[PDB]
């Protein structure tokens, strides 16, 4: 099974570096090229240049020479792209492919790497239980969820049983505050019936600010 | 560079009906070795592109039937033979011919279905965030189509206004609906002022408004 297992999210003042890594696995790292694509609102999908994996050789999009860098690390199956000089214009998500054919059509990706350039104060969130009560019951299913209250920047990922519940899960769009702060909610519907003997768990990550959340949803 | 229009910027579609997107490039994109190396992707709300079409009209591992590519020149189209709900999204067109390699700017498929009223929950504030000196009630608005929906706070029946945030989810890949969270933000000593929270709201599968509900303390 190829993988391309990209760093978490990051947060940069502007005039920072930042290096992002992609790990490769499931195939011959020196087989492929590893490209790296940009995502930016406004901008949209753009192709930053690519890596030959043997001698670490390197092709860039002209656009992105003097801001990109492009390396790799054979004994460890990782390449990497690093920022330099961030300014907010480089706030986007990016992403490692291969084309696994030999040629440049994108077959495999990585997950994505979002690298936030602020100099506003990072803030790591407040996780709040959503819990079943009569209020949030519709004929025998039951509602509950996490309030994930109060953080800067994005993102802030949440899955619920370590992944293992993912069916009736609504992760809804950050909202941003007047403050600069994001708020989300995640709920997931479940059978009324076995409240009391089902665990409810919202499993909360915000890597920029180190939290890592495992909350028990209890019913009312 | 090669620029990638993409053409129409957006599409509605209805179950079982085809969809037509096309992708027209400044230039001709034939590679040294004769081919077009003319890509078209899908991308769904936080997660990376998936390949459908390569080289102009091959069908990738995987992907169904209804898909297919053709074209030639500057003008190539993706069709979906019938849209089905799992197809929602972003559609990229990407050509690999000549450095730098461009994307297109994106179609945003949508698909229609029958009206479904919201299923709506409230939540009064955890004793963990009350504790802090804040109060959070959360209205939840569950599987509802059209996306148009409208939330009203109302404190012992007062109406709200500016203390309240909503976000709506992308469409759902299954059943083609959209769900809405509210939260109404008070502090600890104005949430203890008042009995009444209640979330109101109004939608096209429902003939009147529904209130939503409970007391402090309660």
């Amino acid at each position: 099974q190829v993988q391309l297992v990209q760093s978490g999210a990051e947060v940069k003042k502007p005039g920072a570096s930042v290096k992002v890594s992609c790990k490769a696995s499931g195939y011959t790292f020196t087989d492929y090229y590893m490209h790296w694509v940009r995502q930016a609102p406004g901008q949209g999908l753009e192709w930053m240049g690519e890596t030959n994996p043997r001698n670490g050789g390197t092709t860039y999009n002209e656009k992105f020479k003097g801001k990109a860098t492009m390396t790799r690390d054979t004994s460890t199956s990782t390449a990497y792209m690093e920022l330099s000089s961030l300014r907010s214009e480089d706030t986007a998500v990016y992403y490692c492919t291969i084309g696994t054919s030999g040629y440049d059509y994108f077959d495999y990706w990585g997950q994505g790497t979002l690298v936030t350039v602020s100099s506003a104060s990072t803030k790591g969130p407040s996780v709040f239980p959503l819990a079943p009560s009569s209020k949030s019951t519709s004929g025998g299913t039951a509602a509950l969820g996490c309030l994930v209250k109060d953080y800067f920047p994005e993102p802030v990922t949440v899955s619920w049983n370590s992944g293992a519940l993912t069916s009736g899960v609504h992760t809804f769009p950050a909202v941003l505050q007047s403050s600069g702060l994001y708020s989300l909610s995640s709920v997931v519907t479940v059978p009324s019936s076995s409240l009391g003997t089902q665990t409810y768990i919202c499993n909360v990550n915000h890597k920029p600010s180190n939290t890592k959340v495992d909350k028990k949803v209890e019913p009312k | 560079d090669i620029v990638m229009t993409q053409t129409p910027l957006s599409l509605s579609v209805t179950p079982g009906q085809p969809a037509s997107i096309s992708c027209r490039s400044s230039q001709s994109i034939v590679h040294s070795d004769g081919n077009i190396y003319l890509e078209w992707y899908l991308q769904k709300p936080g997660q990376s592109p998936k390949l459908l079409i390569y080289k102009v009209s091959y069908r990738f591992s995987g992907v169904p039937d209804r898909f297919s590519g053709s074209g030639s020149g500057t003008d190539f189209t993706l069709k979906i033979s019938r849209v089905e709900a799992e197809d929602v999204g972003v559609y990229y067109c990407f050509q690999a011919s000549h450095v730098p390699y461009t994307f297109g700017q994106g179609t945003k498929l949508e698909i229609k279905r029958t009206v479904a009223a919201p299923s709506v929950f409230i939540f009064p504030p955890s004793d963990e965030q009350l504790k802090s000196g804040t109060a959070s009630v959360v209205c939840l608005l569950n599987n509802f189509y059209p996306r148009e929906a409208k939330v009203q706070w109302k404190v012992d029946n007062a109406l709200q206004s500016g203390n309240s945030q909503e976000s709506v989810t992308e469409q759902d890949s299954k059943d083609s609906t959209y769900s809405l969270s509210s939260t109404l933000t008070l502090s600890k000593a104005d949430y203890e002022k008042h009995k009444v929270y209640a979330c109101e709201v109004t939608h096209q599968g429902l003939s009147s408004p529904v209130t939503k509900s409970f007391n402090r303390g309660e």
